[PDB]
RNA sequence: CUACAGUCGCGAAACGUACGUCC
RNA sequence: GGACGUACGUUUCGCGACUGUAG
């Protein structure tokens, strides 16, 4: 309602008329400053003449949250401020909105489809172009791919009356620079891309920014992992004994990757069974009997030790119950799923040692030191102030809720509620509100910049607790590479325009003749008629001349054999994209392959099974030679389209 | 050294200490180590900044008094050794204290939230008559000005317990004369 | 905690003093303890307000992640600031930042010689103490010399502020190349020049307590003799001959274009002939330009066979007869597959017919490497004496420990050990316990020393010399007065910054003659030099639409020579940031400039001259 | 010696010699040099460090007696004849021998770590009774004790043999006269 | 100055998994 | 189903530089 000094000394060189990065901390900062812009931008026409102001935003809550500001702001001036959503780009004409509008804030990927299909011809017809959180213009971001757009207009040298093209960020980025001269080379290249000239800061105001700005103090605590790890020893016996029964069906084992040493609990472990699993999908023993059975039980060998690697690497986070109760939890479901003579032979070998692991899980001993001094820094500065809210940020979704476990049971954390949001004192998250003055960020390594609010500062904590000096020396670096950004900016404030719009010339040249030569055309499409199979049972699912296309993305079986080789399973979280409506989740009709094949989905009127090339195997039948193509963009073949006239 | 002299001073024991304070070889001065350090595991450690002294309770003759000045938020009183160590000074069923909060207020805990005013003393100590369960907190030479009277239960000695905040490396706290 | 001992001690307590020192203790990680308390003791010793600031360099990155997870468990309880640079870590952190904020740096040495090359480091007076790792490799041209280059010249000259103390830490400071007391004694003080150092201290009081943790083993020499009934060496020499009888009749210039004259089978010396021979055929210019190929093709092909026999003959000599075999098979199936040449027939068929008469003599257990039976013989009394000692068995080259592990899975006898290669019982390491055999490497522990040559042993007996010698000359030096040897190694220092200073001026010229880059095999025009381009001057390649119907495609795809039967590998196809053009080796090429009628030859990339252009997509 | 004798000494055979030993005319004095000997290689020749005998055997009359003095590392014993050349002895299943390994205690095999007890034998005799059933090795001068037991599978021939660490040049074994 | 093993540095590329977003 | 981004980890390739051994 009423404006202040630095929000005005930001909105000053976007009211002249020329294009900027105007880079404000703060959360209602940029919403009035870009209230002003587009105000100022209406108000300057003459007679007859309209503003279609754009504003971007990518995420959905930011969107809907800019249109109730937009709508009710400027209503009492009668401007038509609508927004578009892929929840409402169906069934009603994009074309009609853009002509009836001045204020759309459409999200970037509705603009982009567009673009691609034919409406709304050229980007002239705005007058205006804001980009909410623009540090994203990046490389094949749909940001860059408006600016592709624009700047294949410019450039081109048949423009018309291109818009302004401000944007709106909180942090330019610095990116993989290590000196202050790569961090000007970044910059320039992101005002390059982003088609601006000036860089506008708070540089006379910053009382009135440093009242506002939530900057908390950091609180480094590298903290040791255990002694006795009787826990992984023995889950290192189980693997041992996994590994000892997978190779008695196949002795070449060892053959079939190119890593080193693998220990048990790293990520390395999982590249190494992950590369074992993609090789034994494609045996072509003459069997073909066998085989199904052979490479059913590689794929069960190879998935418990994937959940054996899994569970070690929770108990090495998490506390060591919660890697026996995720065991435990995937057991049941194999329970419950069926039977046979492996999966009766592995379940009875975890039974045989399941209570000697429940019992070493038990003792009071063998806590996680990182959680037991989290539990103590959480017990010091609520005893020291007990209405201080935290939050506390965790790497993974499997660890969110082990320690929403946790203080659900803890005798010295009883005054905590966990708020898990994936009558709350700690919010138990994995990635976000100006409100908490503590963050802890449990081995979680731009920075999480919380300055969102049209509230204060007021003072704050920024503990990490980490296990390895990896991540205390990746932050100890952020703080330079920060250090260094302002000192870029303030370099890049003190040239000339005349050379500066000269400057970003040729890195706009320069890019757009890499994008250029970088068009080749599609390569030629083999036309031999491939069958695929699935992954675990390799079964025959279909031949590859029933496959067809929905939207250049999607694709389908339109076969009736093919009708009986999948059974549905209701989905666990049905939405709706962009022509669709997830109904059911397939599996393969075998008697215990059940592997996940894809989606059932509701088009126009039909029922059709959109698979996945991602868990199927594709054979040729002229020689018999099997292969993984992982994306359907490069598994190149005849690609037929849809026709509802056949069925 | 100014009224009549009623105690010894007393000194923290090295086998109930929490495990992140680190009194010296002297075993009269409390510090926060850099980074917290192995030690025993046992049913004594606190898993706080709690310490204990290791003065026996008497008929009447107690007053103790140590330098809490340059410590960012201290808790002082009296506990009883038959408490268990997840718990908080000035929380459980049966041990008075008095805390300086993060508010810069001097109030005081006793099984409610009794507070004073925004004094901060430099030097305060705490008087006992251990037959009948007195305290007075004459802080320094205005007059004895204690500001706070508790009845303590006694039945079990009176080995008086000190709180730090214990997230500043470097935050101490020094028993001097009384 | 672990226990500091009295010579570790006596070790550390001359350096601690201020002085520039070379500690000299042996091996058994007793030095990265000695290191620690001079760091503890130098990080003290500064009052408040100022600091100190410790680099240690090591030199592989297994000892720098070693030595940096021990000073990380050792230092991070007190309150400082441990880091570690390296190459391993991406191009983050400008390095003067790191070192800003640190006070126990672990750089390897190299990244220091980059960071004072380009000046974003401003000298080394921000250290105060510098530690090296294996200090006796300061030598010619090794990157701790580097780093003294620019202490000495820093010292010397331009006189600026307080510099590091320097610390060095061998274990055998390695006198080689000399002869007497004399030249051992020249060369110590021309190393301890070289690191500005004047103490060589050394544990002498309790030196019977470090012979309580040390044990020097006793040697076992093995001179063992070769085969008599060479019919394999007979069949191949007579191969070979074959082979040089076909190559004289085809050049009959042969014997006068190298220079060693005197040539013997299965030696270095046919090595370096077959070699030099190589070299020479190539650089033929000639007015006939389908005979040069021809020729060239027909050489190329016969020499390359004979010096696969050569290095048969020479692996034969020391493994088995089958390991041998199957080398010359793979590479006759690999060589059948290349190229169809009536040539190539000629030879494939030449030995195929005397394949199995090879097979059958070399395939008996009459016929055994007498070396490889004596090393059986040894390991199966060590092991039935004690069934658990181990063996960490070292070979020369890399072919040879797989053929040997090749021979302990085919050996039925041997079926309780378990070969390594770089839980265990025997490793099988090359140039990297209870027993240390060598095998022709040139408590209750013992080391042999297999030959089939008398006059290695001499060569060790040498050397045991050289360690005497070494232990007289260090304990010569060690009695001398200090300001005598601070003036000899100043006058040494100053003369080598003299010779270092009037000759190092190797400034070439770029060449503007445009020329030709022909196949080093067939001889067939490629490119042009005026045609190639070199993208971020690490990626030589050809931009040229002619160049591009002049491979055949076959990790990513490595290209071929077009040629009818060429086969030669050029280069390799690579994908630039957008690109998918294909680089080239200069090392299967044959350089010929058009003005001239010159044919050169070149082995890489830096030593050949032109105007170098670079690459662009306009 | 003290009571009747029923057998006399063996002889070794230079068809299995072993490659670095260098036994005499005298046939029951072995020697050790340090390089080895060239012979002819064949499945006869032993390459390894184990010495056999060339005596025919009998039902029961088996005695002789050997000089182990001045020999650090060895190992004598009787055992099967017929087995392969590759093969040392102490490891089949069939083996009575003593093998007084480096470790200082007089160990021996019946395949099985069967370790006795920790003497030095001056004198070994190997007195064998295949008919009878009873062995005897009467050292020195101990009352005639045994020290050692074994039974015995008397369907196979069973020549004598030794076997010794002779990487010690100038070791020997000699037989003497009863 | 030829082969042989051992090492470091600088740039370019691909892949796996996890997390978040959007259609 | 698909597309994008970020983080961690692994592999590949090219160009240099350095030391030692034997000829
Ligand atoms: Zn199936
Ligand atoms: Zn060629």
């Amino acid at each position: 309602f009423k404006p202040r000094n630095y929000q005005l000394e930001l909105a000053l060189p976007a009211m002249k008329g020329k294009n900027t990065i105007i880079c404000a901390p703060t959360g209602c900062g940029k919403t009035f400053v870009s209230l002003l812009i587009c105000e100022h931008h209406l108000k300057k026409f003459p007679q007859g003449q309209k503003g279609k102001v754009v504003f971007f935003a990518n995420q959905i809550p930011v969107y809907e949250q800019q249109k109730s500001v937009f709508s009710k702001y400027f209503e009492r001036h009668g401007y038509r401020v609508t927004g578009i959503s892929g929840a409402t780009a169906e069934n009603v004409p994009v074309e009609q909105i853009v002509e009836n509008n001045d204020i759309i804030i459409l999200t970037p990927q509705i603009l982009v489809n567009n673009l691609k299909k034919g409406t709304i011809p050229s980007l002239s017809i705005f007058t205006l172009m804001i980009f909410d959180e623009c540090h994203n213009t990046s490389k094949q971001h749909p940001y860059n791919m408006i600016m592709f757009n624009y700047l294949d207009q410019k450039l081109g040298g048949s423009s018309g009356p291109l818009p302004q093209v401000i944007g709106l960020t909180a942090s330019v980025g610095v990116g993989d620079a290590k000196n202050t001269d790569e961090a000007l080379d970044y910059i320039c290249k992101l005002c390059a891309s982003l088609d601006a000239s000036v860089i506008a800061t708070v540089k006379h105001n910053l009382e009135e920014l440093e009242q506002v700005v939530y900057k908390p103090q950091k609180f480094f605590r590298k903290v040791e992992s255990r002694i006795s790890d009787k826990f992984k020893y023995i889950i290192a016996q189980l693997m041992r004994d996994t590994e000892s029964l997978a190779k008695r069906i196949c002795k070449d084992l060892e053959n079939l990757s190119q890593i080193q040493n693998r220990e048990f609990g790293t990520q390395k472990y999982e590249q190494w069974i992950v590369t074992v699993q993609k090789a034994c999908m494609v045996f072509q023993m003459p069997d073909k009997d066998e085989e199904s059975r052979i490479c059913k039980a590689l794929f069960l060998y190879t998935s418990h030790l994937r959940k054996y690697n899994d569970a070690l690497i929770i108990s090495e986070h998490a506390r060591m119950k919660d890697a026996l109760d995720y065991l435990k939890d995937f057991f049941s479901n194999v329970r419950a799923a069926g039977f046979d003579e492996i999966e009766q032979d592995l379940t009875q070998r975890f039974e045989e040692k399941l209570q000697e692991l429940e019992s070493v899980s038990r003792d009071p001993s063998n806590e996680n030191p990182k959680l037991e001094d989290l539990c103590f820094i959480l017990q010091e500065e609520y005893h020291l102030n007990p209405e201080t809210i935290t939050i506390l940020f965790v790497k993974t979704r499997a660890l969110v809720d082990a320690l929403k476990n946790w203080i659900e049971g803890n005798p010295k954390l009883s005054f905590l509620k966990p708020g898990i949001l994936t009558d709350h004192n700690i919010l138990i998250a994995t990635s976000v509100i100006a409100q908490c003055n503590l963050v802890i960020l449990y081995e979680y390594v731009i920075k999480m910049i919380q300055t969102r609010g049209r509230g204060r500062a007021r003072g704050s904590k920024c503990f990490l607790l980490t296990s390895n000096a990896g991540v205390i020396e990746k932050e100890q670096i952020n703080m330079y590479k920060e250090k260094m950004m302002n000192d870029s900016i303030l370099r890049l404030q003190t040239w000339d325009e005349a050379v500066f719009r000269e400057k970003i010339l040729h890195i706009q040249t320069h890019e757009k003749f890499i994008r250029d030569s970088q068009e080749k055309p599609k390569p030629v499409p083999d036309k031999e008629n491939k069958k695929l199979l699935c992954r675990k049972c390799k079964a025959l699912a279909c031949y590859t001349a029933d496959v067809r296309v929905i939207e250049e993305c999607h694709y389908t079986v339109l076969g009736d054999a093919f009708k009986e080789c999948f059974v549905s399973r209701p989905h666990p979280k049905p939405k709706q994209f962009s022509s669709f409506e997830k109904r059911a989740k397939i599996f393969c009709a075998r008697q215990n392959c059940s592997h996940d094949w894809g989606i059932h989905v509701k088009y126009k009127t039909f029922e059709i099974p959109v698979i996945k090339i991602e868990s199927f195997v594709v054979e040729d039948i002229a020689t018999g030679v099997q292969t993984l193509y992982s994306k359907w963009k490069d598994f190149h073949f005849e690609k037929i389209p849809f026709d509802p006239a056949e069925m | 050294s100014r009224f009549a002299q009623w105690a010894i001073h007393p000194t923290f024991n090295l086998k109930s200490l929490s495990c992140s304070l680190e009194v010296s070889k002297d075993s009269r001065t409390v510090t926060v180590s850099h980074r917290p350090q192995p030690y025993r595991w046992s049913c004594e450690r606190f898993s706080t900044s709690q310490v204990l002294c290791s003065q026996a309770l008497s008929s009447g003759k107690h007053y103790w008094e140590v330098d809490t000045r340059n410590c960012s938020h201290w808790a002082v009183g009296v506990a009883s050794w038959e408490m268990s160590r997840d718990q908080v000074l000035g929380r459980t069923m049966d041990s008075c204290c008095v805390e300086w909060k993060g508010t810069s207020q001097l109030s005081a805990w006793h099984m409610k939230e009794t507070v004073l005013g925004s004094d901060r003393p430099g030097v305060v100590g705490i008087w006992l008559n251990l037959e009948e369960g007195k305290l007075a907190f004459y802080s320094v030479d205005n007059q004895e000005k204690l500001l706070y009277e508790c009845t303590i239960s006694a039945s079990s000695p009176l080995y008086p317990a000190f709180w730090l905040y214990g997230l500043h490396p470097g935050n101490y706290l020094i028993i001097k004369q009384v």
